């Protein structure tokens, strides 16, 4: 008997909301000790400027949304409003990133 | 004696003088016009005034006095020439263009 | 100390010539920098490049008339031409 | 530790919601469950490209921090351009 | 030959071709038609559908990017 | 048959042969009026870079050089044919 | 003195002297180095080197001894970091590499 | 008699004696090999420009072509690639 809204109604309200706003997603941090973890695989410890993981991030968020852009619209034309695996591998083969 | 910048003979906000350095600088002719540098000055004026009244034309639309990223964020998608110029760059918090497809929308 | 360079100056006398009411944040400024920076990368890229297929070992007005004609749709590319003409025109005067 | 840090678990931070709300600015009603691996290996392909060229460029300037001038030339490269960073 | 003068002639009078510049266009031409139609293609096949249909290109040149 | 729109000059068949190149089992109807656009703007573009490279040298004539040059901007370069 | 190439001085093929001139009228920097060219044309004899390998591997598997044009894409596009440098690369009477999608054989 | 031009004809030619020391090449096929080792020469000194530049440098050697075809060849292409150059230096500046 609580009010309640039909499954999809909050995501409507998060996505008007999200496109809206134009911060970045993720959470520093977790992005911060992962871009180390990567980078050292390759060298001694490099140190990162505090102004390098935010550019690093702004062009990865804006490369991840924009596949997304290119994934959904691909799940519509397969005539689901959900989004599968086999999608995400078909968006960048088009892309040819993969290629 | 009575010096003047070549930005004010040709009247044109835009390094005419600093222009026509980079050119030699950056190794790309050996050779460089006496008109070459001007023709370009105006390139980037004319083509920087058009995306900033955009972005100033937004600017207003979001009842604001200062243009923040967002509003270059507009002005560049919006305008699909400019678009087009610009399909390869990303703008720091720039964000995404508010859009949503129909079959996204409630089913009413 | 620590005398570096930019092109702030210049965009914000260009923003006044339009809308005189209006300011820039920081972040703003620098994708204007950037911008016009790689603009001028990619219009001096065409241009040298022309002028070597050419033989030509100088770029003038003519190369970047035409690396304007490639780089730009129709509509920015015939209004930059008539303000790139109109450029020289009042530099030729008194040059 | 005085020096040095073990790398692990990292990916993990890359929490379910945070792939949620990713994909909510890109705009979607129903994210599957089997997305949030794999997304999280795009993201580990697309990064690792792009910061490997990174740090050459830090190679070749001896220098032994990176910077986000470098990061603004790698994404240069890879047909990618953000702009921001005094690029 | 007959297309590409017509075309070509919208932009200028009085053009001519050499013959082996022709043929550069019908190379480079099918080489991109062909790598459009396979990609096409993988979106049909991901519509669990054998055949083609026209909606597919456009979703094929908007991932792209190019077109939209 | 007078002479009309050339890109009917590529035929029915013709357009059916390049699909089967790229692993197509059916062709649609309606398909046929698609690609004859794709391949309109597509050679559309580079001629508009091709002939301004010939503006440039002043050359009427349009030369291999200049397509090939006019494909590279696209990133659709080309080899086989010179520079 | 006596006149000797330097190709044959750094023990390869492809032409450090060329290379040298060429690369001076190339637009690329104030000075290049003495061992610019060197190191330089040794990458063009690796590159060379693989792609004809491929191509002459390629043709004896065709039974021909000529190198058809066609072979390099049958030999480009099965090594993929080959593939991947030359990936948005079109070669003019090039073909495509045999494949059909799976879905689309006969289901027995 | 006229125009003399530059390829890489003989060059392409004599080096495919070491993997087939019998095979020949289609006159068509030498354009190609023309267009391709032009085309990647363009790009890797291309890169080497703008490192130089990045750097604020006026001459280019050894280093930044090392590192110029580390970032343009993928893979484990660039570690035979940089074994080639490295003996390729080695034998000129040992008979300088």
């Amino acid at each position: 008997k609580p009010h309640r809204y039909r499954p999809g109604t909050v995501a409507l309200r998060e996505i008007r909301r999200y496109q809206k706003s134009t911060e970045l997603l993720i959470r520093k941090l977790p992005f911060q000790r992962l871009v180390r973890e990567i980078a050292q695989d390759f060298k001694t410890d490099l140190r990162f400027q505090s102004s390098a993981v935010m550019a690093l991030q702004e062009a990865s968020e804006a490369y991840l949304v924009a596949l997304f852009e290119d994934t959904n619209l691909c799940a519509i034309h397969a005539k689901r409003v959900t989004i599968m695996p086999k999608d995400i591998q078909l968006a960048r083969r088009i892309r040819g990133e993969r290629a | 004696a009575k010096a003047k910048t070549r930005s004010s003979r040709a009247g044109l906000q835009f390094p005419v003088g600093r222009v026509h350095r980079l050119l030699r600088k950056g190794n790309y002719a050996e050779r460089v016009g006496a008109g070459a540098p001007v023709y370009l000055a105006a390139v980037l004026e004319y083509l920087t005034a058009e995306i900033l009244e955009l972005a100033g034309n937004a600017a207003r639309d979001n009842k604001k006095t200062r243009i923040i990223p967002r509003h270059l964020q507009l002005a560049v998608r919006n305008d699909e020439e400019l678009n087009k110029l610009l399909g390869r760059v990303t703008i720091a918090q720039g964000g995404v263009l508010p859009n949503i497809q129909s079959v996204l929308l409630p089913k009413c | 100390k620590t005398r570096k360079e930019s092109y702030a100056i210049y965009v914000y006398k260009v923003l006044k010539q339009v809308h005189p009411d209006t300011g820039i944040s920081s972040k703003a400024m620098s994708i204007m920098n950037s911008f016009v920076n790689d603009v001028f990368e990619r219009i001096a890229g065409e241009a040298s490049r022309l002028a070597h297929y050419n033989k030509r070992s100088t770029i003038t007005s003519r190369e970047i008339q035409t690396a304007v004609r490639l780089l730009l749709p129709g509509e920015l590319a015939k209004h930059a031409v008539s303000e790139g003409t109109k450029a020289v025109t009042k530099y030729t005067s008194a040059k | 530790k005085r020096h040095r840090k073990v790398l692990r678990d990292n990916i993990q931070g890359i929490t379910k919601p945070a792939i949620r709300r990713l994909a909510r600015r890109g705009g979607v009603k129903r994210i599957s469950g089997l997305i949030y691996e794999e997304t999280r290996g795009v993201l580990k392909v697309f990064l690792e490209n792009v910061i490997r060229d990174a740090v050459t460029y830090t190679e070749h300037a001896k220098r032994k921090t990176v910077t986000a001038m470098d990061v603004v030339y790698a994404l240069k490269r890879q047909g990618r351009t953000l702009y921001g960073f005094g690029g």
